[PDB]
């Protein structure tokens, strides 16, 4: 084979994460897998320094950038958080963040035309996908680690297939009858 | 005669 | 003036030898117009055989059948797929049943015809050896 | 492929016969397939499977 | 084994008594198999008339014309079909002049000669039990 | 022939309606009718409280449940938002809301195996059959008010002609010949 360099500019290496407690395990590894690989990785556990001065300008601030790439790390606990967070027995500061993230999500595909541009579903080990949010549903799925490569592949945004240019046209032949 | 080909998607 | 006539024939007939010979035959002596299923792929895609062929059917004006191939140029009749010859013979009983428009069938034949039944049910329409009977057979056709 | 040259022709929407004339594409022809380059990996792909 | 018959008819004549007579008057007499329309209609369904009626043609050992009615039994007389196209099969093999061995007239009221009948002249005719004797023979 | 009483529960009397801003009026007819004939439904102007609290929750309330029986409202500019191109939605949000509700029920659509259990296409009087979804095409298109008694027979899950049961079998009688 042959290899070919990664020229993506800098800026689009930004990605942010957003997950439910019961993943926070997992998800640590995926962002070690992440930063190796060269991404840079804006998830709270590592921005909390500076996340703590503002929480809701931190999540704005990925939020509104466009050529940020946002991964959701599907679980049980995500869809809980994203649906009912609120009607828990006692308030989870982080599940109401998480389900505040959801919605600017949401109002940013609504407006976008249901376009899809930058929110990436990632079923985590001990996720189904029904828990994935229907929206997200129209849309590939990875599952963690399983499609690792494939992950690396959307988020280089690059097609693991590349057809050729098309080629010439072949030759008419005429023959009597 | 043969035909002109051409392009088809 | 013009005149249209279907042609129909099992595959065991070699096309090159037998179909282009009568196919020419047909355009020069006779003076007629000939249809085909290989000329008109494009119209059978879009019908589909079926509704192609009925069309056919019902549109020309003479339809001729053809049962051995021919031996005036020796060949060995491949120049194994689904045909039109059971369909196209099941349209002709139907007519035949119907009793009408039975002058628009003719049988044409060089070699000897086989021992089938479906042969059999086709020579109810008149015959013709067209290793002899090229000026009848024209003449049938005008 | 053992009627390819038949599926070129419909999408390039040409007939493949006419009268007293035949219309034919030397690469796409059973065995000039299997001797075109992308032939050889398609055939390689099919005997794998 | 027996000898296969197959027997013709236009729907003009009385089924009942002519033909359930018939059918066991070769049954019992001629020592031979009989095919009839009325059991082959489910097999009819199946290849449809035309070509059923073809292949029981080149099937049959004999085939037997029938062009009249069993006036010998009381019947009310009358208790498109078959009968035209197995006419003309018969004229493509009489103007080709094949098998003609097989087949085989039978009348028992006094035959009114049709049009048809003319070509049909050619089969042997037989009446009642009298020349079934021969038709026996004819078979065996 | 007789009357007959109507045994719907109630909890699936409930039906919602989307619909393009063109049709707002006869929308409004419409819904009068199903109320009137005791369907429970939901649309976005009715409902402008619990819906102002959170629209996508809102919407999201009625495309889940199952038992709701959806009504699509065509017109030329419903195929207009939901396929046509993104750029005329720059002026309108609640084209957005119509898109984002047909991608959900497209969602839904594929999900139960391309089967259409619940969504009910209606043509209103200026719509053509040119503007029902190419998905919706495969199912029943009815036209208001022309067809409304079969509407409410779809809506109740009747059907207009029923079958009795299968009979005894006929008598067989066998005779000599
Ligand atoms: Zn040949
Ligand atoms: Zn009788």
């Amino acid at each position: 084979g042959t290899l070919k360099t990664s020229n993506l500019p800098e800026e689009l290496r930004k990605v942010f994460i957003t997950y439910s407690m019961d993943t926070a395990m997992e998800v640590v590894k995926f962002v070690n897998f992440l930063l190796v690989n060269g991404f840079q990785t804006a998830i709270d556990i590592f921005e909390d320094r500076i996340r703590g001065i503002d929480i809701i300008k931190w999540m704005e601030r990925y939020l509104r950038d466009k050529t940020v790439m946002i991964i959701v790390a599907i679980s049980p606990k995500y869809k809980q958080d994203v649906e009912g967070a609120e009607s828990q027995l006692d308030e989870d500061e982080h599940g109401l963040h998480t389900k505040y993230i959801h919605r600017m999500m949401q109002i940013e595909f609504i407006k976008q035309g249901s376009m899809n541009f930058r929110f990436i579903p990632v079923l985590f080990p001990n996720a189904k996908k029904e828990h994935v949010p229907t929206w997200l549903q129209n849309t590939h799925v990875y599952s963690w680690p399983k499609n690792k490569k494939n992950i690396l592949l959307r988020l280089l945004r690059e097609e693991e297939f590349v057809a050729p240019p098309r080629g010439p046209l072949p030759t008419l032949q005429v023959v009597p009858l | 005669i043969p035909p002109p080909l051409k392009p088809r998607k | 003036p013009p005149i249209k006539v279907l042609v129909v024939y099992p595959s065991e007939i070699c096309f090159h030898h037998t179909i282009c010979y009568f196919t020419e035959f047909l355009q020069n002596h006779c003076r007629s117009e000939v249809i085909l299923e290989k000329w008109q792929k494009k119209k059978i895609a879009e019908m589909g055989p079926v509704q192609w062929l009925a069309t056919q059917k019902k549109a020309a004006d003479k339809v001729v059948f053809l049962l051995s191939n021919d031996v005036n140029s020796v060949c060995d009749g491949t120049c194994n797929s689904q045909d039109l010859f059971p369909l196209a013979f099941n349209l002709f009983c139907s007519d035949l049943r119907s009793q009408i428009h039975l002058h628009k069938y003719v049988v044409v034949y060089f070699r000897e015809i086989d021992t089938k039944d479906d042969y059999n049910a086709l020579s109810v329409c008149p015959k013709y050896h067209l290793m002899k009977d090229a000026t009848a057979f024209c003449a049938e056709l005008l | 492929m053992d009627r390819f040259e038949e599926v070129y022709f419909r999408i390039q929407d040409l007939e493949m016969f006419q009268p007293g004339r035949m219309h034919r594409v030397g690469e796409l022809s059973g065995d000039n397939y299997l001797r075109s380059p992308g032939g050889r990996q398609l055939r390689a792909a099919l005997d794998r499977f």
